[PDB]
């Protein structure tokens, strides 16, 4: 089972932007599916909920008008299209389906398999890709520091998903300017610098910025 | 005065699934019953009234096409007489049968990557269908003796499965579309 | 709109030991049929939420035996009964039985170990960021034991302050350790400037502050 | 409160013909689909049949003709009659409620063993084993047609040490097994040990005591 | 459509990631369901729709697979998880099953007390007498046993049958049994079971003459 959820990124303050989640490894047309998003460290919030064919939808007053939820089962995908978009709707996005389909099972109710997430930013923009530059290196570690970048996300991986382990990437933080920046490092063995080449793949997508650095000692 | 308009039915975008079959009436109208049995794009073809040659020889009251699609391993229920899960609780043609059961691979269309889950079927009920009804409810089936108070769980089954079309399956479970003409003038051959 | 509360919204747990967060609410959720509407999701580090219980004591599809919610009416209850690294998440509470949904403000499980000192190391900046102006210096504490600690930044020993930045990682699954960096912002002019920059940690496994320096 | 208990399974002669019950609680019978599996000696788990809900049946080509299956809804037991009985039916029978896809045969019956032989009933002779710090002891079950036999010790007031080995077919065709307890060189003296065999295929119980 | 897993058999220590595979012949998308079966006990639902656990199922069992590769996953083996699994097609009427595939508990080498048993006098009345060896507790399980009446290696009378596993330390037992009249009992006075087996530094003998 797969809830797959495309879309997100910026938008400028009354702006409009509409993000579209696909599954498959269910019947969907059957099951009730709703929307959740939740602030950056805020706890959840719940914003929608539509029913097997259309027909039925509920949303929180606090978006009343301004999003519109629909799919279309054909397709296998659920859409919600958000406009006059302000300060507080910027959260990450999160596709749900809910668990029953019988009634009583209410279609804004317990949500039984959660999407992955899409990010949301709404501020007079700025759309920097980062610049990345190499943290250098018994046991020993390696890192990336990805600096100045806007909106979010960035995501960091090592050797195109062969190192998983040891691995820290950190959260994001915001400096002076309101550019982001953040590292991930590793932690290898001493001995293995000389015979594995550690590469840090950055790629902040909303930018279109893939850029892999090789890391390597400095004596 | 023109063909009757099986490029509706046939050749059609989209199959409904066979819990909510699709019928269409057909009439004032009279087509030819020998493109589509000299098609041979078809793997069925099989008729309980007369020969296929005949029935363009002939002219009937009204004639329907139903058209959903099955797993090709289960084509052999749609015939009078049959007994399964798709003629019992999905479909099922009397056994005084007049008319042609027609049927093809679907498997490069309804079949997905990662399988395809718009194709339901019935899978519970409590009692088999009578000849041509269409069940479309969706209705927590209670297989216990506690109610079900309307939540889906043990003994408490939503009562439609989908086939899970992939197209790596085998044959006999892969998507075949099915069309069956039944016979009861204003068509004819 | 029913507003829920759980408590504690930080419940410190040592693995093999039981947990127990409480959730209530503003007005009943028992019966639309004569269950209890109220569920409990569990949000791991990076992840999605997942269900764990719903209709009040019934354990989601893979849930652990472990997991198990108890209570009605407004009085409701999750236990864990053995805690594991793996369980290290926030766990929010949610009424499905009115139109909005509303949730707990959540409860921080945080999984209590030996304490663990974290390995000290530092970055000089690189070639590439001085063609640009600006000077990064890194300094990293790896897989620690409290969240407890504070880094200092002396440039030819004297003491930094309003360059320092700082981002700490969420409890491991594995180790259930932290590491935190911090990063000195200077000025290609203002590095150039020093000899020897150097990072002081403190924390509650190190005896003796470790500082670990290097010099342009 | 969910359970299929089975039973009518035994020694039937070939050619013959025998019919098992599984009376269930909690399920109703008629309203799912109930399967009978069976499992022969050593071997995998064979479909034999299924009941649908709407009445359907369907049976495995090594059973067509022979075997009918049905149910008696006012007592929610579902029945399978076994008739024309060959040597290839000997198994342990097993009726379960088949779910389809939505789950699999989730709820199964505690089986009951059906024997399809030419050879006839004979009941155990049980001589004992006794013993001679650890001591061992037990009773030793011998010459039965055909099986099962079930001990116990003390009327299941002593289950420690008590091992049961699976019996052993003998060049005469009946067969013999020994069950055997371990207990502490002390209890000898004090304690009375007891081993009760019951053999139901001949209602044939036996209880002796194990003295040094 | 046929099945067919592997490992036939398996034998893992506790706390092992043990895996079986199913492979099917046709490919049948996502419908499988993979059972338990205890020895003597009816089997029990572990896993449907290919990853699906099964309420009450401990969740340290896991299937993953779709089209023909299927994979059930024990993640730390218990010593009560000796069983037989069996893979099952759902969605095609004869329910295809798979073979069975046995998985077994490793554990450290365990030596067997051996304790032997002369024929009871009750028995001897009838004619036949039944000498009977016991070996308790051991693993591997392995072990020869060699029957020597007056000092002869016995052949072709004495036969043994073994136990299940045992659910909780994973041991086995196992009895011989020498059969011969009451006239050749008592033709000799010594019956000795000499059992040898890996746990053993060299044999152990345990005799014991008539009277």
């Amino acid at each position: 089972v797969q809830l797959l959820e495309s879309g997100g990124g910026v938008v400028q303050p009354g702006g409009s932007l509409r993000l579209s989640c696909a599954a498959s490894g269910f019947a969907f047309t059957t099951y009730a599916m709703n929307w959740v998003r939740q602030a950056p460290g805020r706890g959840l919030e719940w914003v929608s909920a539509i029913s097997d064919g259309g027909g039925s939808a509920y949303y929180a007053d606090s978006v009343k008008g301004r999003f519109t939820i629909s799919r279309d089962n054909s397709k296998n995908t659920l859409y919600l299209q958000m406009n006059s978009l302000r300060a507080e709707d910027t959260a990450v996005y999160y596709c749900a389906k809910t668990r029953g389909r019988g009634l009583y099972d209410y279609v804004w109710g317990s949500k039984d398999y959660w999407g992955q997430g899409t990010l949301v930013t709404v501020s007079s923009a700025s759309t920097k890709g980062p610049s990345v530059f190499p943290l250098a290196p018994g046991t020993a570690a390696l890192g990336c520091l990805v600096k100045d970048y806007f909106p979010e996300p960035v995501t960091v991986s090592w050797n195109s998903g062969a190192l998983t382990s040891g691995v820290h990437t950190f959260p994001a933080v915001l400096q002076s300017s309101g550019l982001y920046s953040l590292s991930s490092v590793v932690t290898v063995p001493s001995s293995s610098l000389g015979t594995q080449t550690y590469i840090c793949n950055v790629n902040h997508k909303p930018s279109n910025t893939k850029v892999d650095k090789k890391v390597e000692p400095k004596s | 005065t023109n063909l009757c308009p099986f490029g509706e039915v046939f050749n059609a975008t989209r199959f409904a699934s066979v819990y909510a079959w699709n019928r269409k009436r057909i009439s004032n109208c009279v087509a030819d019953y020998s493109v589509l049995y000299n098609s041979a794009s078809f793997s069925t073809f099989k008729c309980y009234g007369v020969s296929p040659t005949k029935l363009n020889d002939l002219c009937f009251t009204n004639v329907y096409a139903d058209s959903f699609v099955i797993r090709g391993d289960e084509v052999r229920q749609i015939a009078p007489g049959q007994t399964g899960k798709i003629a019992d609780y999905n479909y099922k043609l009397p056994d005084d049968f007049t008319g042609c059961v027609i049927a093809w691979n679907s498997n490069n269309l309804d079949s997905k990557v990662g399988g395809n889950y718009n194709y339901l079927y019935r899978l519970f009920r409590k009692s088999n269908l009578k000849p041509f009804e269409r069940d479309i409810s969706t209705e927590i089936y209670q297989a216990g003796s506690t109610p079900c108070n309307g939540v889906e769980g043990f003994n408490c089954y939503f009562p439609l499965q989908s086939y899970g079309f992939q197209p790596t399956n085998g044959v006999g479970y892969q998507p075949y579309r099915v069309v069956v003409l039944s016979f009861e003038a204003t068509v004819c051959g | 709109d029913i507003v829920m509360t759980q408590s504690p919204l930080s419940l410190p747990v040592t693995p093999g030991e039981p947990a127990s967060i409480s959730c209530r609410s503003s007005q009943s959720l028992l019966h639309s049929n004569g269950y209890n509407y109220l569920d409990w999701y569990l949000q791991k580090p990076g992840q999605s939420p997942q269900l764990l219980i719903y209709l009040g004591s019934n354990r989601a599809s893979g849930v652990p035996d472990r997991f198990s919610g108890s209570g009605s009416g407004t009085d409701f209850t999750l236990k864990i009964s053995r805690v594991e690294a793996e369980d290290v998440g926030v766990y929010y509470c949610m009424q499905a039985l009115q139109t909005p949904g509303t949730f707990g403000q959540g409860t921080r499980l945080e999984i209590k170990r030996t304490v663990a000192a974290p390995s000290v190391f530092i970055f000089p900046p690189s070639d590439e960021q001085l063609k640009s102006g600006t000077a990064s210096v890194v300094c990293l504490l790896n897989n620690f034991y409290p969240r407890e600690a504070k880094v200092q930044w002396k440039v030819d020993n004297a003491l930094q302050s309003g360059n320092s930045q700082e981002s700490v990682t969420e409890q491991d699954s594995k180790d259930s350790t932290y590491s935190l960096s911090s990063t000195l912002t200077l000025s290609k002019a203002d590095y150039e400037k020093h000899k020897v920059y150097a990072c002081e940690v403190t924390h509650q496994g190190l005896s003796s502050p470790v500082t670990k320096s290097f010099n342009r």
